[PDB]
């Protein structure tokens, strides 16, 4: 949100998607559960001994979404 | 035309990033994925900004769809509810949620303008009223209101479906069948989509906005319900081939000091 | 323990032994995540039973040996 | 150690399984009483356990702390 800080129609638009990359940021600053995805099912191995599958991903799936958002907006 | 919309609504992924890649990405862990379509116009790219939002989860959502949705762009604003068939109750509860998610979306943020309300439930009326006729007596359908489609994945594994647990056509047609009964209630559609198979999503989204889809009930595994293809009949001759009539109960079928004193007395 | 005259180690500065009043010696290690003693001697029949007065060493590198005198009669290189 | 685990319950989590090993032999010496064959046994139980049960509650200290 930081960095996000008749031709002059292009405004209205970018506008939008500026003002929608800030929502998810609302979420009690923590949130506690920021990760959508599993692992598969383990039978002899150390699967709960390490972190989680989405664990090690969600940052950069969040921090890529925005990304997104960002680059779908001129064209 | 306008500014058109898309409301794409992933239920945990459910192959909604391969839905947009064999339609027209980074990955998805929140949701609120703003994205353009370059749809032909029947002529050229005639610049049909049809922006569509990836939402996945229930993680703070209700921000992200109040600025997904400005005020005139209610009537243009096609809600896609998606839910892959490999969890067929996932898809059954996750429709009813995804209508309840947009009755919030209606009664919080549609609720302001007033002339938009007169104007947009009458619309509504209309729109569910043209959603049935020229195809070639009344459902019973719920207050919900804006371009509402479903969109089902996981359709091309009814074989896997079948060798793991339904092995029968009462699984199968259950889920047609109640999938029929939310569309019906809804004032809806239904559009399954395949790996690699199905190209027919974008027939009724640029057809309803302003290539026009079929219907299939003879495959039984690539089944679409265009709009208009959802009669609360239909629901109960489909759940009735070896299948209970109406059930309510086969949802869920388908579905120091401590050890010192501890050993005091061992001591004797 | 009570270490009694914990001297040198030759050629192993940092690796410091003494011996003790329980009967028992302990090598020390202060680059071994331990200043505790990372090579205690048990009090068995081998150790020493009473107390041992004079640890020393005995000889370099190649013959290593620690003489731990005790006050049993009984010492051990 | 016993007091490193009671003091700091964060410790004693990991510590119990070992801690009820040395436990149990120190029950076994709780329960006899001049048991001049079973002595020195229980004494090389205890005291080896004791060993190995220091360095256990030590290294766990360290390791949970990093």
């Amino acid at each position: 949100t930081q960095v996000l800080l008749x031709x002059x129609x292009x405004x209205x638009x970018x506008x939008x998607x500026x003002x929608x990359x800030x929502x998810x940021x609302x979420x009690x600053x923590x949130x506690x559960x920021x990760x959508x995805x599993x692992x598969x099912x383990x039978x002899x191995x150390x699967x709960x001994x390490x972190x989680x599958x989405x664990l090690e991903e969600s940052y950069s799936a969040v921090m890529g979404i925005v990304s997104e958002v960002e680059q779908y907006v001129k064209v | 035309p306008s500014g058109k919309n898309i409301l794409v609504f992933g239920e945990d992924g459910s192959g909604k990033t391969t839905l947009m890649t064999k339609l027209q990405h980074g990955k998805k862990g929140r949701g609120l994925e703003y994205l353009y379509l370059s749809v032909h116009d029947e002529d050229r790219d005639d610049h049909t900004r049809c922006n569509v939002w990836i939402l996945d989860g229930d993680l703070y959502h209700k921000g992200l769809l109040k600025f997904a949705v400005s005020a005139e762009s209610l009537p243009e604003t096609l809600v896609i509810f998606v839910a892959d068939m490999s969890r067929p109750w996932t898809v059954m509860e996750s429709l009813q949620k995804w209508a309840s998610v947009l009755r919030e979306h209606i009664d919080k943020m549609k609720i302001p303008p007033e002339k938009m309300r007169e104007l947009e439930r009458k619309f509504v009326k209309d729109f569910q009223d043209y959603m049935e006729p020229e195809e070639g007596d009344n459902v019973l359908t719920h207050n919900l209101g804006i371009p509402v489609l479903v969109v089902c994945t996981k359709c091309d594994a009814v074989s896997v479906l079948e060798k793991e647990h339904d092995y029968r056509d009462e699984h199968l047609d259950f889920i047609q069948s109640h999938l029929r009964r939310f569309c019906l209630q809804y004032g809806a559609a239904l559009i399954y989509t395949s790996v690699k198979e199905e190209k027919n999503l974008d027939l009724l989204y640029k057809y309803i906005v302003h290539f026009t889809t079929p219907a299939l009930v003879v495959e039984k595994d690539a089944v679409f319900i265009p709009a208009g293809w959802d009669n609360e009949k239909k629901i109960a001759i489909l759940h009735e081939n070896f299948t209970t009539v109406k059930p309510e109960d086969a949802y869920e079928d388908f579905i120091v000091f401590l050890m010192k004193q501890q050993s005091l007395l061992a001591k004797q | 323990s009570a270490v009694m005259s914990a001297t040198f180690a030759k050629f192993h500065p940092n690796l410091v032994v003494g011996g003790t009043y329980s009967g028992q010696i302990v090598l020390w290690d202060n680059r071994s995540n331990k200043r505790t003693p990372v090579q205690r001697t048990p009090l068995s029949a081998a150790a020493h039973t009473h107390p041992v007065y004079c640890v020393n060493v005995v000889g370099t590198q190649n013959a290593h040996n620690l003489i731990s005198i005790s006050t049993d009669g009984k010492i051990c290189s | 150690t016993c007091e490193k685990v009671e003091e700091r319950n964060t410790i004693s989590l990991l510590v119990a399984g070992l801690k009820k090993e040395v436990q149990a032999l120190i029950a076994e010496g709780i329960a006899l009483v001049w048991e001049s064959y079973k002595l020195d046994p229980y004494v090389q139980r205890l005291a080896e356990t004791v060993f190995n049960f220091q360095e256990k509650v030590d290294d766990l200290l360290i390791i949970e702390e990093k």
